[PDB]
RNA sequence: AGGCGGCCGCCCCCUCGCCCGUCACGCACCGCACGUUCGUGGGGAACCUGGCGCUAAACCAUUCGUAGACGACCUGCUUC
RNA sequence: AAAUGGAUGGCGCUGGAGCGUCGGGCCCAUACCCGGCCGUCGCCGGCCUACGCCGCGACGAGUAGGAGGGCCGCUGCGGUGAGCCUUGAAGCCUAGGGCGCGGGCCCGGGUGGAGCCGCCGCAGGUGCAGAUCUUGGUGGUAGUAGCAAAUAUUCAAACG
């Protein structure tokens, strides 16, 4: 159903490649974190490249004309528009489809997040190669709003340590008791059957 | 003589028609437009309204260049006009369409305008004289018009 | 905006303000407001909004408005201001606004002389002027066909 | 082209979508900056041109 | 179930859109008959994809299922009780079709005879009373 | 009780770059990614269920609103384990990014 | 961009709420598909019943000028 | 180093989605092979409309142009159907059924009220999408421009 994925550690056009491929068979996904996006290259030429595309716009009227995002979502989500074919019901539904979100929404604080090994910085760059942060580039140029995202970030990591602390202590107590007796008249059955 | 999406029964309806008519056809038209799906005695207030230009008729179709009014907001619509000639013509034929239902011995105090119709009749042309001896055609445009009114149950 | 907490004794130019037709308006703004202030048991459902509003708020803004008996004027409405609190923290923020609930705020307790203030309002309405008006563009000669 | 005599332009563009304002009172569109170092006071009040 | 013609396979006519004439959607003065087009930009002529197909040899039907009716036989139009006794050999084939203009009280003959004669008219409960 | 279905999802129908050819069509199935994983599907039946407001039916018991194209797998096409398929009548088109059942009859269990 | 989860004290009750063994039946619809699902699916018009309640607001008209080509915007209307 | 903002097609890409050398798979064109159907040509069969009936094989694109066929069509003429009918002909309409590859045709349903068609031959003022085509009618424009040269009208009553 619902395909949520990490933004921490992934690239621009890998991860646009697998959304985009993966929206239109149907499966809803949904990029979070998309403020740590890695983007290769240096961030000299990415911020002269994303000022180039500020440069394009129409002379006789800018509003009627190219819209030039800011947020690092509608950065993403502009990304996966250039890759669907968003001119026709088939790319506009996939786009329909598709939400991206700055920061993690309250639903999915709880809801698991997935990690594409595919699109993944250390998998796919050289470690001694040039990379930047495209939360990095969105507060440099234009997007205002990495002091309120980082501090609901810092918070909802608080509540990620105060969940985990739990989550391990309830583990110490089941591998308790795994470790105490008589369970294992069973797994006479499943050490042979693949436990 | 016949007309056009006769009635479910001739009993309880009655019916006008109105020929040859020296009108505005687009005027009549948009009238016949906001009177059709009302009570005969609020279409009657209505067509007094429009002559006093108190309450005003719409122009949905046929809207190329009419100014706006502030009256127009009862309709859900931004333009409008106040058609004297046409909302006398037609309140004649809703009249007329009262006096033949009172012959034909109908409940009169409710009735209901179920259909209208409204389409162009044969136009009488004059001249003009425009630059260089020119001569340009100054045509009418009237209407025929018909109503089958029915009772409310 | 997270909640508006509305005060108990709302006057009636700010009555006004709320409605458009004051003549055919039966004047039923706030009643069951009202009823939640004089209510007992909707005091607790009251007072527990402003222990939210102490958390999880940083930018308080106290709802003021002008008394139209004290001025030549005809309007007779009240316009509504939001006005941004820029003091210490929320909570004393929040006490401060609680205790002057339904008071006056004179310019003498907050503005003083010799401060240099800015002022926001609305221009002069000039019409649909032409271009020689409006971005005062230099005229065409006398000797000009369709338009000087 | 080569204009030959450059003027400096008409009118601004940063006032340029003109309109008239669906509000009549000039609301703030920006309140200074707080902070806790300052004590408890107001920025705006209302105001008729006498 | 009413005479049950002879062994007639799955007919098939290779295309079923008795294709149109190029911009006779676009004019209204152009009938909906197909016309070959002699122009020389034409891209119906130059038969570019995406247009419209123009009819030549390829569509031909099977002479086996060629002017069959769905019904399984081929149809012969009938005037009077002579053309329908003609019909007398080989009714389990060709079926008749009564004229457009016979009225209803030979028409009513006519169909008995067919009915006696155990040939298929198209049209038997047509133009009655 | 229980799902008897493989899943799949339609993903196309077999073209080129410019043309299509709507006779045989393309399953993205699930679970099979790979040319040697695209074998023991080879033979199956499919089944696009979808819904229309009149009534023609199965005789499984009731009549409701549901109606089936029916086909079958003819081949493998790919490296990545995608299913052609020609189905008895051609596919809609709002099918893309749908579901198409695949049920385990006749392949050589 | 929040609505399900956790604790305490009782309630109409249940010690077959689950795995291992014995027993007998329920449609065994006699070769066939769309069957079993989060569905007490989304919203729209009405039908009869229980309790708790709700008793208005826009637009036109009129006036106003801080506004106006026409629309549009800001306004007044109580019997003190 | 060049003038609107813009082009490996764009998105993007750096352990490649760049570069050069290559391996195995994979995708399709009206190309190739097999098969079903139509037509042409060639060779041929039979003493079954001989201008008909089969059999085999290879081939089909095309402006200007040239031929063959048309049981495509319109008007009229002579033979011809013991033709059609006021219990409804020509004409016109049709979300009806069908045929032929196509020219077109047949039937059903609705108005109409007096002429019409099929085969064989014969003769044409014989087929329209154009020609700033001719005649006639009708839309968008459009309830738009325009009812502005020469100082000016106002109140009451009357026939209506
Ligand atoms: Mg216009
Ligand atoms: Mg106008
Ligand atoms: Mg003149
Ligand atoms: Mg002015
Ligand atoms: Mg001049
Ligand atoms: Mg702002
Ligand atoms: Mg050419
Ligand atoms: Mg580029
Ligand atoms: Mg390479
Ligand atoms: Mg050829
Ligand atoms: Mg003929
Ligand atoms: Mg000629
Ligand atoms: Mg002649
Ligand atoms: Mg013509
Ligand atoms: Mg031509
Ligand atoms: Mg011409
Ligand atoms: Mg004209
Ligand atoms: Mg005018
Ligand atoms: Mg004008
Ligand atoms: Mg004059
Ligand atoms: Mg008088
Ligand atoms: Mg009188």
């Amino acid at each position: 159903q619902v395909l949520v994925l990490d933004g921490r550690g992934h690239l621009l056009g890998r991860l646009a490649a697998i959304v985009a491929k993966q929206v239109l068979l149907g499966r809803k996904v949904v990029v979070v974190r998309c403020e740590g996006i890695n983007i290769s290259g240096n961030f000299y030429r990415n911020k002269l490249k994303y000022l180039a595309f500020l440069r394009k716009r129409m002379n006789t009227n800018p509003s009627r004309g190219p819209y030039h995002f800011r947020a690092p979502s509608r950065i993403f989500w502009r990304t996966v528009r250039g890759m669907l074919p968003h001119k026709t019901k088939r790319g506009q539904a996939a786009l329909d489809r598709l939400k991206v979100f700055d920061g993690i929404p309250p639903p999915y604080d709880k809801k698991k997040r997935m990690v594409v090994p595919a699109a993944l910085k250390v998998v796919r760059l050289k470690p001694t190669r040039k990379f930047a942060y495209l939360g990095r580039l969105a507060h440099e140029v234009g997007w205002k709003y990495q002091a309120v995202t980082a501090t609901l970030e810092e918070k909802r990591k608080e509540k990620a340590k105060i969940h985990y602390r739990k989550k391990k202590q309830l583990m110490r107590l089941r591998k308790q008791a795994e470790k105490n007796v008589e369970k294992k008249i069973d797994k006479y059955t499943e050490v042979l059957k693949t436990h | 003589v016949r007309y056009s999406l006769d009635p479910e029964n001739p009993t309880k309806s009655c019916k006008s028609r109105g020929s040859n008519l020296r009108v505005h056809f687009k005027n009549t038209r948009e009238t016949a437009q906001a009177i059709k799906g009302m009570h005969i005695r609020k279409a009657t207030k209505y067509l007094k309204d429009v002559t006093l230009q108190k309450q005003c008729v719409p122009f949905r179709r046929y809207n190329g260049g009419v100014g706006r009014c502030a009256q127009a907001k009862q309709w859900g619509w931004t333009q409008g006009r106040w058609p004297k000639k046409s909302a006398e013509f037609l309140l004649h034929m809703l009249k007329n369409a009262e006096s033949n239902a009172e012959l034909k011995g109908l409940d009169v105090d409710s009735l209901v305008i179920e259909h209208i119709q409204v389409n162009k009749a044969p136009k009488m042309r004059r001249r003009t004289y425009r630059a260089h001896g020119r001569i340009n055609p100054y045509m009418s445009s009237p209407c025929h018009i018909e109503m089958i009114l029915t009772e409310k149950e | 905006t997270f909640k508006t907490v509305f005060a108990e004794h709302i006057s009636d130019e700010c009555k006004r303000r709320f409605y458009k037709n004051w003549h055919k308006s039966k004047k039923k703004a706030f009643t069951k407001y009202c009823k939640k202030w004089q209510d007992e048991d909707g005091k607790k459902q009251l007072e527990k909004d402003f222990s939210s509003m102490k958390k999880y708020c940083q930018v308080i803004r106290v709802i003021a408005h002008t008394q139209m008996r004290l001025l030549p004027l005809r309007q007779k409405k009240a316009h509504l201001m939001e006005i941004q609190v820029n003091g210490g923290t929320v909570a004393e923020k929040l006490d401060w606004a609680r205790e002057r609930l339904e008071q006056q705020v004179p310019v003498n307790q907050v503005f003083g002389q010799d401060e240099m203030i800015d002022v926001i309002g609305v221009t002069k309405g000039k019409g649909y002027k032409g271009v020689t008006s409006r971005w005062h563009t230099k005229k065409l000669p006398r000797k000009t066909h369709r338009g000087l | 082209s080569h204009r030959k005599f450059s003027a400096p332009r008409h009118g601004s563009l940063g006032f340029l979508p003109r309109k008239r304002s669906s509000r009549h009172r000039g609301k703030v569109k920006s309140f200074p900056k707080d902070d806790p170092s300052k004590p408890v006071h107001l920025t705006a009040f209302l105001g008729y041109k006498a | 179930a009413a005479l049950r013609p002879l062994v007639k396979p799955k007919i098939v006519k290779k295309r079923t859109k008795k294709f149109i004439r190029h911009q006779s959607d676009r004019y209204v003065k152009i009938k909906r008959n197909w016309r070959k087009p002699r122009g020389i930009d034409n891209r119906v002529r130059r038969r570019f994809k995406g247009q419209i197909l123009m009819p030549n040899i390829g569509y031909g039907s099977n002479k086996k299922t060629k002017h069959m009716l769905p019904s399984g036989f081929r149809k012969f139009l009938v005037h009077n009780v002579k053309e329908l006794e003609v019909l007398l050999m080989c009714n389990k084939s060709y079926c008749a079709e009564i004229a457009h203009n016979v009225s209803s009280k030979n028409r009513k003959a006519i169909v008995e005879r067919a009915a006696q004669l155990a040939i298929r008219v198209t049209n038997p409960n047509a133009r009655l009373r | 009780s229980g799902r008897l279905w493989s899943k799949a999802i339609f993903a196309g129908y077999k073209r080129g770059l410019r043309n299509q050819r709507e006779h045989t069509a393309l399953l993205k199935i699930e679970g099979v990614y790979a040319r040697d994983e695209t074998e023991f599907y080879l033979g199956k039946r499919c089944a696009y269920v979808y819904k229309a407001k009149n009534n023609t039916v199965t005789p499984g018991g009731k009549p409701n609103k549901t109606r089936v194209i029916w086909g079958k797998v003819t081949r493998a096409h790919g490296n990545s384990g995608m299913v052609r398929a020609k189905f008895r009548s051609n596919l809609p088109a709002k099918a893309i990014g749908h579901r198409i059942r695949v049920m385990l009859y006749p392949s050589r269990i």
